């Protein structure tokens, strides 16, 4: 039936920069025009920017602009604010006697490019209560840093772990455009109580932060 | 006044059946197409099916098999049904005039189902403040929340009296098969031995909700 192939899945760009999406129709929509843009930010629901390919909602910033001309419809954002994070959607329709059929191209997600920011690094040991469950969780918390790209190792006894952890990291803020990030590394709780010191290490370009903790030491 | 309510999420066990109802007030029914869509935790949206203003209803090719999209004049609803799901069927439910072409466009607010293989409440410890935290500083605190299915858990600080400089983090999933999470908060450190912390965590899937104070560790 119809899809819409749209890209990039991604980019970043610093505010009061122009930023170009695009869409391809697999084939013809209806009336070569019933596309539109939507814009979706972190938790809400989708909400519809301009249709008719090029035809601006009332009330949405004039920033927004779509074009479109064969199969290939362009969404367009002239200055980008801060304010304009989100993923972004097309969706077409294609129509016939006997056919209705819609698409959404898979999204753009726009991250806002800052100055680059070094996190705040806190090491959480694992609490006597869930060490009475058998396994124990050490949170390592890069808070506030920019850019996400972050190298995150642990290290028990100076030996390097591998395949024993797994981050998360969030949305990009509201407030300083930065992220946060989780590194959890999971244990029996009998190698906890084998090996003393405990360290995550952090790396970003040419530093590295690392914060530890002796287990029992206060 | 123009509004659409989707109705009739919850809970399904894989091989169930979803029946979702989406009520339109300020307008008939029977005067537009209407769609239904859906959007699985953190992925695109996708277009179910169709119902033309005549009636006609056009699904998704991979929708056709198990599902229905019907229409009641009577009570102004169209009707989403799709049965024998499987996981990947965990969505946010959306019935929408999508507006591609026309100025009129209009989405209920979205009605979560969630097929579940397993029930499993969550267990809460804490992070708890390092006793390293700067004096007259900032100090990062919070709740780790392991071993819960399905998804979501929602996390609040006080009861939501505390929202500045929290994070709570989207969950893993985990190499058992369950979800963790933390949720983190910076404070003032010179609160720490003031201000009381406690994070609230809800999982209405195994109706549980923890609520857990969370204080400097004793030396
Ligand atoms: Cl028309
Ligand atoms: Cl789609």
């Amino acid at each position: 039936d119809i899809q819409m192939t749209q890209s990039p899945s991604s980019l970043s760009a610093s505010v009061g920069d122009r930023v170009t999406i695009t869409c391809r129709a697999s084939q013809s929509v209806w009336r070569n025009k019933f596309v539109a843009w939507y814009q979706q930010k972190p938790g809400k629901a989708p909400k519809r920017l301009i249709y008719a390919i090029a035809s601006l909602y009332s009330g949405v910033p004039s920033r927004f602009s779509g074009s479109g001309s064969g199969t290939d419809f362009t969404l367009t954002i002239s200055s980008l604010q801060p304010e304009d994070f989100a993923t972004y959607y097309c969706v077409g329709h294609y129509g016939s006697e006997n056919d209705a059929y819609y698409a959404f191209g898979q999204g753009t997600k726009v991250e806002i490019k800052r100055t680059v920011a070094a996190p705040s690094v806190f090491i959480f040991p694992p609490s006597d209560e869930q060490l009475k469950s058998g396994t124990a969780s050490v949170v390592c918390l890069l808070n506030n840093f920019y850019p996400r790209e972050a190298k995150v190792s642990w290290y028990v006894d100076n030996a390097l772990q591998s395949g024993n952890s797994q981050e998360s990291v969030t949305e990009q803020d509201s407030k300083d455009s930065t992220y946060s990030l989780s590194s959890t590394l999971t244990l029996s709780k009998a190698d906890y109580e084998k090996h003393k010191v405990y360290a995550c290490e952090v790396t970003q370009g040419t530093t590295s932060v690392t914060k530890s903790f002796n287990r029992g030491e206060c | 006044e123009v509004q659409l309510v989707e109705s009739g999420g919850g809970l399904v066990q894989p091989g169930g059946s979803l029946r979702l109802s989406c009520t339109a007030s300020g307008f008939s029914i029977d005067s537009y197409g209407f769609s239904w869509v859906r959007q699985a935790p953190g992925k695109g949206l996708e277009h179910i099916g169709y119902l033309t203003a005549g009636g006609r209803a056009f699904y998704a090719s991979w929708a056709k098999s198990r599902s229905t999209i019907t229409r009641n004049t009577n009570e102004n609803t169209v009707t989403l049904k799709m049965n024998s799901l499987r996981a990947e069927d965990t969505a946010v439910y959306y019935c929408a005039k999508l507006g591609t072409g026309s100025r009129f466009a209009i989405w209920g607010q979205g009605t979560l189902v969630t097929v579940f293989n397993q029930i499993k409440g969550p267990s809460v410890f804490p992070l708890a403040p390092s006793s390293k935290s700067t004096s007259g500083g900032t100090a990062a605190l919070g709740c780790l929340v392991k071993d819960y299915f399905p998804e979501p858990v929602t996390v609040s600080w006080n009861s939501g009296a505390l929202t500045s400089g929290v994070h709570t983090f989207p969950a893993v999933l985990q190499s058992s098969g369950l979800y963790s999470l933390s949720s983190v908060v910076t404070v003032p450190s010179s609160s720490l031995g003031t201000q009381t912390y406690i994070c609230n965590v809800n999982h209405k899937p195994s109706n549980t909700k923890v609520d857990k104070k969370v204080e400097p560790k004793s030396c």
